[PDB]
């Protein structure tokens, strides 16, 4: 029977008394204004201790409570559950888990669960020891909640293995399981006739299938029944053939965090009062002598909570919220008036939460406790490098070592060989100056067919002009030659996928070593945000990602068709507004760039807002890049502010005074020929390796094809909102990803569109 | 709000942001005022073969946050993968 404890309201007095009854120095448990007074998770037992002990009494769980020395206790928050606030109202319910009659006595496992607002918030797992000999084969039972294993059905010889297993009952017996991820809500009850052989096996629980839209459905039932069992074959099956959802990764070398001197107080009276553990053994020497022990034993859970303070102090960076778990295994016993030298080690890392392993030493150099501790650090955020930063043999050091890199690079390169008949891994490794893609053979025809579908859908006066990329390639073309001046890796079509893959392979190596919290934010440097997005969210598959970035790279190579060499009369420049003048802010830079671009009649705009009043990357016409370079050379030398003179001298006369300087600069900037170099200014520094004018006005035509591609290559089945929401920060709209009328209306303001305006008007239809 | 509708709306919202950020200016000034300030993120990693966003997030903090980072008892670690991997993997030299 499920036991229920009295609904115990949390107060600020009881928590304030407990921060001295353990001696906690964490300031997140002190009573101060504005910020909440969070409960230390070690206080959760004070709520549930009453109910947990109520499960150990029953007349079919019998043993000497004096010879009951607590074995192991924990605290685990369920996922998402916030830890307990100051004023919270927390109810307790517990059930006794397993009655295991060990040869040395009887370990009884108790599972308590605390509930706030109606919902669970933390579960307390404990084991206790009635020592002696327990012919308790009738009163025993095992009732454990087996881990949700998965099993991937990639192949038909292995679905035949699963179907041979009678326990896999299907609702639709014809349901094609192939190319799916089943999960198993297994919970196993077992009676024992002996201390090893089981009396009867009970394996039941529904079986689900993860659907592409990530909404599972119960397609089967596990139902395994037998007599004289020696082990659950179901769980034994899923142990080898299926896989555990969570696999903790460890370090090469565990981090020796510290070994801290915690002193046990002479008295165990101040904590026995606040804990409800009246047990005299801790205080009463006469009781402590009857137990055969060498005096008034320190409260175990007091040694637990004292080490928890140290785990929160030096492994959870002194924060209440971020610590997730805390277990303590009772090894030995320690008295009052000891200097416990607790050996804390960071051994593991799992999915954001740091695995912290400790054993407790005294002055006597012996171990009295062990235990674990989960601590999330949600304080990670990712920034991804853009173009130009590529070099020959990049991400090959990571390639030869990691499997997470290897499998990424290999999958991409196999995709590229089989799709476009070339090796991104060949290019990166040895940077061939030229690459000849041969369309000879049935491979070569199916490659050429892929090349034929690469098309600019560029709007020209409210009508699409679908102009093929590499026009030459047609149904009679035999072999095309990709050409570079120095090394194709340098050409953007290959820079973009190579960079995006190396940054995906590095981030997938961190997934393999699990150093990445699941609630970190991210944003990327123009192209970088494609890597970040594929990385943190899994928005694009590896084959999707490389294709879309390749298509971008083709769109951006022939966005502006060039001369024979391939010298686009376009580019970029990274401007320090402080260089020209400190008073010359971001409002004087956007005013002077818009006034030079309207007069000179050429294109120049601000495309990256990198650093606040230190870096703004401005792209457009290369003569409109060297004439604004000379405009911030001439304003710097003259020390003449435009924001002073436009308000504090004359209204719009400075705009008529800015023509004549722009007319000076643009009549010396129109002299230099077309193959002109962008020569560094006193205010500006020209960008190297970027001949394309990315994010300028020059590629306003080629937005509609890039949309058409992102409509054919982002499928909503892959896209989830949970994994994005709060984290995803676009480059244009520097806001958290929100699925609201606030964000639809703020994106329609920046750059209006027919499908965002259709959703804002029809938002009330899609509300319900 | 329905899951199949919330999937359609998030799919169109992202698709249009990426289709336009393609050819749109990158407001990285306010991007560094989404996480550095508003979400008190502690550890920033730069994924790439050279640090560019590294000197960017560090000089944003020195300009606007040197009095906001020292007044709330927090250590901002601006890291690049290719330069500072040791700190990532937790693989120091003893």
């Amino acid at each position: 029977d499920v036991i229920k404890g009295k609904d115990f309201e949390i107060t600020a007095k009881e928590v304030y008394d407990f921060t001295h009854a353990v001696g906690n120095n964490c300031e997140d448990f002190v009573s101060r204004p504005d910020r909440t007074m969070l409960a230390p998770m070690d206080f959760a037992i004070v709520v549930g201790w009453r109910a947990i002990i109520k499960a150990i009494f029953p007349n079919t769980v019998d043993g000497d409570l004096l010879k009951l020395v607590h074995l192991s206790n924990g605290y685990k928050m369920i996922p998402g559950a916030k830890p307990l606030q100051v004023g919270d109202v927390v109810s307790t319910t517990a059930v006794i888990e397993s009655v295991v009659n060990q040869p040395t006595g009887k370990i009884v496992d108790v599972v308590g669960t605390l509930s706030r607002n109606g919902k669970p918030v933390m579960e307390v797992t404990s084991s206790f020891f009635y020592r002696g000999n327990y012919t308790d084969f009738e009163n025993t039972f095992q009732k454990t909640v087996e881990p949700v294993y998965q099993m991937h059905i990639k192949t038909s010889k292995d679905i035949a293995v699963l179907r041979s297993k009678e326990w896999f009952q299907l609702d639709d017996e014809d349901f094609d399981l192939l190319n799916k991820t089943l999960t198993f809500e297994t919970e196993t009850e077992v009676t024992f006739k002996n201390a090893n052989i089981f009396s009867s096996v009970k394996c039941f629980g529904p079986i689900k299938v993860e659907l592409p839209t990530k909404e599972t459905v119960e397609i089967g039932i596990v139902d395994y029944e037998a007599g004289a069992s020696h082990g659950n074959p179901v769980v034994d099956f899923l142990k080898r053939n299926g896989s555990t959802l969570e696999q903790k990764v460890n370090l090469e070398n565990p981090i020796p965090i510290a070994v801290l001197d915690s002193y046990t107080p002479s008295t165990n009276e101040p904590y026995a009062r606040v804990s409800g553990d009246l047990n005299p053994i801790h205080v009463s020497r006469h009781f402590a002598s009857y137990a055969n022990l060498p005096g008034t034993i320190t409260h175990g859970m007091f040694s637990s909570a004292s080490v928890r303070a140290l785990i929160e102090n030096w492994a959870a960076d002194s924060v209440s919220s971020r610590v997730r778990g805390y277990t303590c295994q009772f090894v030995d016993m320690v008295l009052p008036n000891t200097a416990l030298k607790t050996s804390i080690q960071h051994v593991g890392m799992i999915n954001g939460r740091k695995l912290i392993k400790f054993e407790t030493r005294n002055e006597d150099d012996v171990v009295v406790l062990t235990g674990e501790a989960e601590i999330e650090q949600p304080v990670t955020t990712f920034v991804f490098t853009g173009q130009g930063s590529q070099e020959q043999g990049m991400g090959m050091d990571l390639y030869k070592t990691s499997k997470a890199a290897q499998d990424v690079w290999n999958r991409a390169d196999n995709h590229f060989k089989d799709t476009y008949g070339f090796s991104i891994l060949d290019i990166v490794i040895n940077n061939p100056v030229n690459l000849t893609i041969h369309f000879g053979g049935e491979k070569g025809k199916r490659i050429r067919e892929n090349y034929s579908a690469m098309i600019f859908e560029t709007i020209v006066d409210g009508k699409l002009k679908t102009e093929k990329i590499f026009k030459e390639i047609n149904e009679h073309s035999t072999s095309y030659t990709f050409r570079s001046e120095k090394g194709l890796l340098s050409a953007t079509q290959f820079t973009q996928p190579a960079l995006t893959l190396m940054e995906k392979a590095a981030f997938e190596d961190l997934k393999s070593k699990g150093l990445i919290p699941a609630d970190a934010t991210f944003a990327g440097h123009s192209l970088g945000e494609y890597a970040a997005l594929a990385s943190l969210a899994d928005v694009m598959s590896i084959e999707s990602l490389v294709e879309v970035v390749f298509y971008r790279g083709m769109t951006m190579q022939v966005a502006v068709p060039r001369d024979e060499l391939g010298r686009s009369n376009y580019g970029m420049i990274a401007i320090n507004p402080g260089r020209v003048a400190a008073s010359f802010s971001q409002e004087a830079l956007q005013y002077v760039v818009e006034r030079v671009g309207k007069r000179t009649g050429w294109l120049v705009e601000i495309v990256n807002y990198n650093v606040e009043n230190q870096q703004y990357v401005a792209a457009g016409d290369l003569r409109a890049l060297d004439t604004v370079t000379n405009v911030l050379n001439f304003i710097k030398l003259q020390k003449i502010d435009i924001i002073e003179l436009q308000k504090s001298l004359s209204l719009e006369e400075v705009e008529g005074h800015l023509f004549e300087i722009i007319d000076e600069a643009s009549k010396k900037s129109a002299v230099k020929p077309r193959p002109l170099k962008l020569e560094r200014g006193f205010a500006c520094i020209p960008l190297v390796g970027i001949s394309v004018p990315f994010h300028s006005t020059y590629l306003m035509n080629g937005v509609k094809p890039f949309k058409s591609f992102l409509k054919k290559n982002i499928i909503k089945e892959n896209v989830k909102v949970a994994r994005l929401a709060g984290k995803y920060i676009p480059n244009l709209t520097a806001k958290p990803f929100q699925v609201t009328k606030e964000y639809f209306q703020d994106v329609y303001d920046l750059t209006g569109s027919e499908p965002i305006k259709e959703i804002i008007d029809n938002w009330e239809k899609y509300e319900q | 709000m329905k899951p199949e509708v919330e999937q359609e709306l998030a799919h169109i919202l992202l698709t249009e942001l990426l289709a336009y950020q393609f050819a749109s200016p990158v407001r990285w000034i306010e991007t560094q005022d989404v996480f550095l300030k508003d979400f008190n993120t502690e550890r920033v990693v730069e994924i790439g073969p050279s640090p560019t966003l590294a000197g960017m997030a560090q000089r944003t903090l020195k300009n606007k946050y040197e009095s906001y980072d020292a007044a709330l008892s927090l250590h901002r670690e601006i890291l690049c993968y290719s330069k500072d991997a040791k700190e990532i993997y937790y693989t120091p030299d003893p």
